[PDB]
RNA sequence: GAAAUUGUUGAAAGGGAAGGGCAUUUGAUCAGACA
RNA sequence: GGAAUACUGCCAGCUGGGACUGAGGACUGCGACGUAAGUCAAGGAUGCUGGCAUAAUGGUUAUAUGCCGCCCGUCUUGAAACACGGACCAAGGAGUCUAACGUCUAUGCGAGUGUUUGGGUGUAAAACCCAUACGCGUAAUGAAAGUGAACGUAGGUUGGGGCCUCGCAAGAGGUGCACAAUCGACCGAUCCUGAUGUCUUCGGAUGGAUUUGAGUAAGAGCAUAGCUGUUGGGACCCGAAAG
RNA sequence: AAAUAUGUAAGAAGUCCUUGUUACUUAAUUGAACGUGGACAUUUGAAUGAAGAGCUUUUAGUGGGCCAUUUUUGGUAAGC
């Protein structure tokens, strides 16, 4: 031969996990982030896009919209490390927004069901944003750090 | 066989392990047994006590053979009868008949006294005998029977 | 203190053992109180230089 | 770093198996390391080095010697154990009987043992009559009679026999030997 | 094959000790002491200020 | 065959008489520590009201640490360090105080630092850094069953019972904390609080005896 | 038909040598592994 | 007079931001939470989602940049040295073999051991077989003539593994090889003693001595082989002026 | 007459009782030495440590040394 060959082969035999133990425990959210407060998306698509903050979904991601007809931005997952949770807010007693979950959002263009679901959403939402002067023009301009502007500084 | 000695070891290491300051040299002691009295001497003496100087008488033409004479201690003796024969011949320790060991014919010339040998009878013949090897023969009721 | 330790030992045995008889080092020594009866402290200072000679 | 307090990585200098090749010696070993493992006896875990050690470390018992011990008090009808060979010695004219564990037994020497009627065993075939080698007795060897240990602390005053080839007079006998001769030893 | 540290792991903290608990539970670590209104003899206070 | 749960409730049963010894006897031990703690408190003042002083009983037990490297030391404080078993720096053991182990930290002082530890820095040296010697081996003791292995013979089968046996310099102190591993601490994490380490602490550096400013070093290295 | 050493061609670097260590950019080149 | 506060210390008080690591691979332990069933952060990371499926990540390489980096070898207290050798490359190039040996080790046989001078024999420098000797060992001590190793369970005492007896165990007693310590006995030398006897000068029993030996006191050797070491040899390699 | 440095001791190879051996020694069964028999266990005789202690054989290299704090000789001194 070419080469002997061992005395000993290794098992083949794969062997098993051991028991982990590792719960998977709930994500409590920063007491800053609650259904109606806006948000500065800080990244992805929407980046610098100010938006209304909806639901908590069980994938730990926020649920946003625009609403759409103000800025843009649709009903949408949002990652609540990439939101800056500012203190203005708004009331979401009257959006229903209990429809909506992870599989929702399955990939599985626009449905017309999503299409119908933005205006019942955004609908309640622009009745209380017109309640508070210009509230409505701030959600449609992007937000941008001046020159002089100090995240660890400035108040949201 | 050469594979197995050190000197392949230490190929590559400047020295072959004789070290670097003093070297390997030819004859630093000198050669052989020289200076046994001077700096080889605390060697020699412890180690050699004795070595230098004389003692005693010469003689001339020694031949050793001259000299001959093995020595048997009864320690042994009946070792010189063979065991099948020598069995018979303990029991029936006995006069009228009683085993003749010539030790001469075995190769020896002295017999001594190292000690213990059964009560059985024996003949001895041999040169010479120790006083001690001797009696203790008498005392098992054997005798020697000096030969040349 | 081999004769004195033999001696405790005994007397010690024959009441009912509780010996003790190797020997300790200097211990540290335990609290106390100290009275200011009659004894008030006397403040001392540093004193100056002085040559004398 | 670390003060050392003693000399780092140093090995037990005991040996550990034996240095012999021998498969059988091999196979004696993994039974007694077995049993030394597993019987709590004092017997085994001895038995184990015996076999390690060198033939230096072996000298042989003598058939003699075996007839001394049991004359001990009480020891008559126990086994004797020897980790090594055994020699038969001339000078001894009535061997008892016994049973003899042995590595080796000389011709001379198992012959005077069965003529009394006694038994040459294998230290196997003890280990099956004895695990915890109970009603043993162990001897050993003269291990200092050997011609070397003649030699060695060889100095002034010492007593201790030089390193010669040729002996008599004439050889290493005269100054610093005796007192008419330079000085003696 | 890792050890945890009782200071920060409730659980191993109480592996040992068992009394953690009834400590804890009773605060302990605050634990008030009794109120009591000795006051120094003037000496003490004399001496304490003089020079 | 049985033992399924059958030896399995007679251990798991035996290990609660066990747990319930070691709360019992935790319990009291924390009776006695601070009742001990108060009656020198209420001592102090009753000897103020008297006019008298009050002084402490000097201190029995004593911490060293290891402050010097490894090399340039002198003979003599050389074997003493080993002898106390601090071999490497920053290593830690507890020492009771008499007079023939007075005179040990004399000759070191320039490579120790030490003080009167406090019952704390106890309790969080033991837990966090104690480790046991078990045929040499250096185990960890992480259950109280490791302890009361090698130490149930003088009582103390807890780990509490050890820090308990150690601050008291109990009858068999010389077996409780010889039986305890060197304490390897860490660098401290404030740093020394010196510009330079080996002076004396009088002197404004970090060595000899600190008294009970040995707490908040240690600390910082545990 | 090796090496020192030489010609050509291709590539690249070069403010009083060159070569080397850790690290990464850029260029060139390449293994493996997805399914 | 009554508080506050600072300072120092304690809490098995609560809680936020950040970093590195994720070794192990069924179960087995110690626990924690629950009325319970169950559950858990309790003897080492899992869950969910996305992207690329490629030179994306990674390796190699050249270059650039930050920091660092003196010429190797040698003798030397000390070398990068204003100490020596070395321009470059290939190929040669230095602890060998033999005689006789020490310690150790492996192996055969063991009071013995060693077939190989030789003979027998052979498929022929091999392998196989063997008589007589010889060698070393089994006796030592004296310059030599010479003499030559048990008072005794081959001794007493102390330690001594192991084994034996008792004890559930802890312990206790019994026996105790190797080895070690110590006091004795035996053989030779030296010195002293000098019985019974005698070719009246031979003979040297017997009992002794701060003397002395490389000895005895139930043998351990002989042989082959290996590393290391020793001596002689051109003797690790190259080198005189000379004779 | 110091400081530092240095010898010895801190037990089972110990302590106490009883009363054997001898040719030494005593006026002397006096002593000296070595013993037979008996009494007391690990708080059995200070601390701390002990990755154990003890022992044997054989062999390498080395046998130009140099530096620092302190002591210190010669020299005005010296990288002497
Ligand atoms: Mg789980
Ligand atoms: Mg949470
Ligand atoms: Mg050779
Ligand atoms: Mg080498
Ligand atoms: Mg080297
Ligand atoms: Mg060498
Ligand atoms: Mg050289
Ligand atoms: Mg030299
Ligand atoms: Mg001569
Ligand atoms: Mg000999
Ligand atoms: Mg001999
Ligand atoms: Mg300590
Ligand atoms: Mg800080
Ligand atoms: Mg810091
Ligand atoms: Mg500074
Ligand atoms: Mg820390
Ligand atoms: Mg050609
Ligand atoms: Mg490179
Ligand atoms: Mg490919
Ligand atoms: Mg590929
Ligand atoms: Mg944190
Ligand atoms: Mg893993
Ligand atoms: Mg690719
Ligand atoms: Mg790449
Ligand atoms: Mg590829
Ligand atoms: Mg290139
Ligand atoms: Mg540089
Ligand atoms: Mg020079
Ligand atoms: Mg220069
Ligand atoms: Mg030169
Ligand atoms: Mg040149
Ligand atoms: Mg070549
Ligand atoms: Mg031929
Ligand atoms: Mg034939
Ligand atoms: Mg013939
Ligand atoms: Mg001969
Ligand atoms: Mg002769
Ligand atoms: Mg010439
Ligand atoms: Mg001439
Ligand atoms: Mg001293
Ligand atoms: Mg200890
Ligand atoms: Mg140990
Ligand atoms: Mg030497
Ligand atoms: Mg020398
Ligand atoms: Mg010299």
């Amino acid at each position: 031969s070419a080469q002997k060959a061992p005395k000993w082969y290794p098992s083949e035999d794969v062997a098993a996990l051991k028991k982990t133990r590792k719960a998977a425990r709930p994500q409590k959210l920063r007491a800053s982030l609650v259904p109606g407060t806006v948000l500065i998306l800080l990244a992805g698509r929407f980046r610098g896009k100010r938006v209304v903050y909806l639901k908590h979904l069980e994938d730990n991601t926020l649920l946003i919209s625009g609403p759409f007809k103000v800025n843009g931005v649709p009903l949408r997952r949002v990652n609540a490390r990439y939101v800056i949770a500012t203190s203005t807010k708004v009331s979401v007693e009257g959006v229903n927004v209990e429809k909506f979950n992870v599989e929702y959002f399955a990939k599985e263009e626009i449905k017309a069901e999503r299409v119908e679901d933005q205006k019942v959403v955004d609908k309640a939402l622009i009745a209380e944003i017109k309640k508070t002067p210009l509230l409505k023009q701030y959600l449609s301009a992007s937000f941008s750090l001046k020159n002089g502007d100090k995240p660890h500084m400035l108040k949201f | 066989p050469s594979r197995f000695t050190k000197t392949r070891k230490h190929r590559g290491h400047v020295s072959a392990g004789k070290g670097r300051i003093g070297k390997h040299r030819k004859h630093p002691g000198g050669r052989g047994m020289a200076g046994g009295q001077h700096h080889h001497r605390i060697n020699m003496d412890k180690y050699h006590p004795g070595y230098f100087g004389k003692v005693g008488m010469r003689y001339f033409h020694k031949q050793q053979a001259h000299f001959w004479k093995p020595v048997l201690n009864l320690d042994k003796l009946w070792t010189l009868i063979p065991e099948d024969k020598r069995d018979q011949y303990l029991k029936s320790a006995s006069k009228e008949t009683a085993p003749v060991i010539d030790t001469l014919a075995a190769g020896y010339g002295k017999i001594l006294g190292k000690g213990r040998i059964p009560n059985v009878p024996v003949i001895v013949k041999a040169r010479f005998v120790s006083k001690l090897a001797e009696e203790k023969i008498r005392a098992a009721g054997g005798v020697v029977e000096l030969i040349a | 203190r081999v004769k004195a330790n033999a001696a405790k030992r005994a007397e010690a045995k024959a009441q009912g053992v509780a010996v003790q008889l190797k020997r300790q080092p200097a211990q540290p020594r335990e609290s106390r109180i100290v009275s200011t009866e009659g004894n008030v402290p006397q403040t001392l200072a540093p004193v100056p230089y002085e040559t004398f000679i | 770093g670390i003060d050392h307090t003693s000399k780092q990585h140093k090995r037990s200098g005991h040996r550990t198996a034996p240095k012999s090749d021998n498969v059988y010696l091999k196979l004696l070993v993994k039974l007694y390391t077995f049993l030394a493992r597993r019987t709590d006896a004092p017997f085994n875990k001895v038995v184990l080095k015996a076999l390690f050690l060198s033939k230096i470390n072996r000298p042989p018992v003598s058939v003699s010697r075996i007839a001394r011990a049991l004359k001990q008090e009480g020891a008559a009808n126990k086994t004797v154990v020897v980790v090594g060979t055994v020699t038969d010695d001339a000078r001894i004219f009535e061997f008892p009987k016994t049973t003899v564990a042995a590595l080796r037994f000389t011709a001379g020497a198992r012959a005077k043992i069965v003529k009394a009627g006694g038994e040459c065993i294998t230290l196997d075939q003890l280990a099956v009559r004895a695990p915890k080698g109970q009603n043993t007795l162990i001897l050993r060897g003269p291990r200092n009679s050997r011609e070397a240990v003649r030699h060695f602390g060889m100095g002034p005053h010492k007593g201790k026999a030089p390193r010669i080839l040729s002996t008599g007079r004439k050889f290493e006998r005269a100054r610093g030997r005796r007192r008419s001769k330079g000085f003696k030893v | 094959v890792l050890k945890k540290n009782p200071l920060k792991n409730k659980q191993v903290l109480l592996r040992l000790n068992p009394y953690a608990k009834v400590f804890a539970a009773e605060k302990l670590g605050s634990k008030k002491a009794e109120k009591t209104g000795t006051k120094p003899a003037a000496v003490f206070t004399e001496t304490l200020k003089h020079d | 065959a049985e033992q399924v749960a059958a030896e399995r409730a007679a251990r798991k049963a035996a290990n609660k008489e066990k747990r319930a010894i070691i709360l019992e006897r935790n319990a009291a031990y924390q009776k006695e520590y601070e009742t001990a703690e108060r009656n020198i408190i209420q001592a102090k003042r009753d000897a103020k009201a008297a006019g008298s002083y009050y002084v402490e009983a000097q201190h029995k037990l004593v911490f060293v640490v290891r402050i010097k490297g490894i090399n340039k030391i002198p003979p003599k404080p050389r074997k003493v360090l080993q002898l106390l078993r601090l071999t490497r720096i920053n290593s830690g053991t507890f020492v009771k105080v008499t007079k023939a182990t007075l005179e040990l930290l004399k000759l070191i002082e320039p490579y120790v630092a030490y003080g009167y530890p406090s019952y704390s820095t106890i309790r969080q040296l033991v837990y966090k850094r104690g480790f046991g010697k078990i045929n040499k081996q250096r185990v960890p003791l992480s259950d109280n069953a490791i302890i009361e292995a090698n130490l149930g013979k003088y009582g103390i089968l807890s780990i509490d019972d050890l820090i308990h046996e150690i601050i008291t310099v109990g009858p068999h102190f010389k077996q409780a904390n010889n039986f305890l591993w060197p304490f390897k601490l860490s660098n401290p994490s404030g740093g020394w609080g010196v510009p330079r380490k080996f002076k004396h602490f009088i002197q404004g550096g970090s060595f000899g005896n600190r008294e009970e400013f040995i707490n908040k070093l240690v600390k910082s290295m545990n």
